[PDB]
């Protein structure tokens, strides 16, 4: 799909990197009150990922991340695995005490 | 289930299209207050020009009338005239005045917008020159760019909801449209064209528009997307049998939504 | 190598107090094996469609697994498990066997 | 059996290619509701135009019909018309009505999609002007791109399989395939052109299409991949003996896939 | 030579800055073993600079 849409892996990475932050427009005085100008922009839905813009014609027809990628919720690389009683993988927690207490 | 807003543009009605060319060469006598971007109406004068092509044959007709030539001899010279390019309205002016016509006026064939005006005063004129490119916009055109991926769905769509940012009051349901046989290669998108009444000229070519689609597919076997373990070439799911044992099964995906 | 083949993290979602990793990667199919890596699709800057083998050789090799240092000197630890005898006797015997052979 | 996937474009069939041009100069009388992007069927009127070029020789025929001219004399004038460009059917209309033909209607020679349309109402028409470029898409073409370095992967005995994301509900049948003689220099890829049945017109030109290929190698010893250990300086497998003893053995690897 | 080849000092600097690092492709499982994908890319020969 990268080739079919003429979009390089690098372009994808950069697009992602610009679609996930908030921003402040300072404040503005209304009725002697202070109005904080807050601009959204955080990724929080799969759809938000899907609509990361990669490319746009003069036409106004854009090419989205969804056009070259599938955005799925998966597991990260496990750095540690925990198993209980030999009948299942589990998530655990260990309390660590301050040396000498 | 689907709920998507496709990007769309307002453009000229390409079935209301006119390119005014001179039937024969000559020189411009005068061009009227008009330029590219101007709205014109049927009959609006574009320019006056002199054309010496038909004068010789016009004489042939007037001479014929002086000596009372045959009726068919007159119809003859007269028909060679219209074949020569001379407009039927100007031929009538020939017979009515019994004087040779050299100065003519080119008027706008239709209502619309001048999108090309290649001739001004002091110029000569040729048959391949365009004096006016007029395209109308009453039944204005809107074209949406629908992502190819859901062609299987839109081929049976019932209605869309057309909305334009510049005009929040001209939002209407769209029940008739045409899905063109070609898809844009640069964006890999289907092209859906629809007409919209536009007497008030509220919708102007060049405006942005949005085509909304809220629909559902035909019933299919559904599973949570999380369930599909898809490698680059192998999609399959883990089924839990009666006793609770795991059993990987190969499946064939149709398409996912929401 | 870092993103197409490997799954290098590219950013993180901000979800309240929490954060979750975001990453780019080809489907596993394209990175299954060495041969797969040799045919890893690359869309060059000049929109040329090539394979990874067109710009690199991929060789399997053997090397360090984990470098263990003690006071800056590399070292390997041999873990011995004896529980029937007493300790000192075992080590005193290990010291002999090791010394002579 | 090697297996690899390549991207491909759905594109117009270049053996079903028509570019309509007027056989002789004249002026447009009427242009039917048509524009580039529209699909036309064989017979669809494109426009009406007046062509004087043939009238002189036509009447010369009609009066030889009057003065009981010979068949050889009458046929001779018809032949002059054919060579003069006049369409045979329009010549048949001449004979069947004994009336001079002056207004003509150019129709679409084939089924397909209009990709060019340079003439609108109000213009003059020339022999080099293209009134309509019509490209077919029933035996639709699908061209796949193979990186030059993997050229070896495609042989005559190869097995191909096509899929288009836009239509998961369709199974494509490949009529035939060809490995074009040259490689696209711009992309450094071989061109593999497939002709694919498309009477339902589900495959629109511009559409993406994935081409999955299978190719069998020479016969070699075959083992699962998890069975092979490769330390970069040697490759081995662990063999199970008759007694159940596990004995390692060195092997030479040819290739691997899937 | 910069002018003759139409290459600016800045372009040179940037090119250098992209021709001197290694990279990891994580690992990949073969024969129940872990294969670390390591990508070369360090300058180490004058020819590499060239």
């Amino acid at each position: 799909r990268l080739a079919q849409y003429g979009i390089s892996l690098a372009e994808v990475k950069s697009a992602l990197d610009a679609s996930n932050q908030e921003a402040g427009g300072s404040s503005i005085e209304l009725a002697e009150a202070e109005y904080m100008v807050r601009a959204s922009g955080y990724l929080q839905t799969l759809d938000d990922f899907n609509h990361i813009v990669l490319k746009a014609s003069e036409n106004g027809v854009p090419v989205y991340l969804r056009d070259v990628a599938k955005v799925q919720i998966g597991p990260e690389m496990r750095r540690g695995i925990a198993e209980l009683n030999g009948e299942g993988e589990v998530a655990g927690g260990v309390v660590i005490l301050r040396s000498g207490k | 289930t689907f709920a998507q807003s496709f990007p769309a543009n307002v453009s000229y009605n390409e079935y209301q299209y006119a390119i005014v060319q001179a039937r024969a060469a000559g020189f411009i006598d005068k061009v009227y207050p008009l330029t590219v971007g101007d709205k014109v109406q049927k009959g609006t004068p574009l320019l006056d020009l002199t054309i010496p092509d038909w004068v010789e044959a016009q004489s042939e007709y007037l001479l014929l009338r002086e000596t009372g030539g045959t009726a068919t001899q007159t119809e003859g010279i007269l028909e060679r005239l219209r074949l020569a390019g001379m407009p039927e309205a100007d031929i009538r002016r020939l017979i009515a005045t019994q004087k040779i016509q050299t100065r003519f006026t080119l008027k706008a064939p239709i209502d619309g917008v001048i999108t090309a005006f290649d001739l001004r005063a002091g110029m000569n004129i040729a048959k391949d020159n365009v004096v006016a490119k007029i395209q109308g916009m009453d039944p204005v055109w809107v074209t949406a760019a629908i992502p190819e991926s859901i062609a299987w769905l839109v081929k049976d769509a019932s209605q869309f909801t057309l909305t334009v940012p510049a005009r929040p009051d001209k939002t209407l349901t769209i029940r008739k449209w045409t899905l063109l046989p070609g898809v844009d290669a640069a964006t890999r998108t289907l092209q859906l064209r629809l007409e919209v009444d536009n007497a008030d000229e509220a919708l102007k070519p060049g405006m942005n528009a949005w085509l909304q689609l809220n629909t559902a597919s035909e019933p299919m076997l559904l599973i949570p997307s999380q369930a599909l373990i898809d490698t680059g070439s192998e999609q399959r799911v883990i089924t839990v049998d009666a006793d609770g044992r795991f059993v990987p099964k190969r499946v064939a995906v149709f398409q996912a939504s929401q | 190598v870092t993103s197409a083949v490997g799954g290098a993290m590219v950013g993180e979602t901000v979800e309240g107090i929490a954060r979750y990793p975001i990453n780019l990667r080809y489907p596993q199919s394209w990175r299954d094996s060495p041969q797969a890596l040799r045919q890893l699709p690359i869309l060059t800057p000049m929109k040329q469609q090539i394979t990874l083998a067109d710009v690199a050789d991929i060789k399997v090799s053997t090397g360090p697994s984990m470098l263990k240092t003690e006071n800056a000197r590399p070292t390997s630890w041999i873990y011995i498990d004896a529980r029937d005898r007493d300790m000192v006797s075992v080590v005193h015997d290990l010291q002999k066997a090791i010394a002579e052979k």
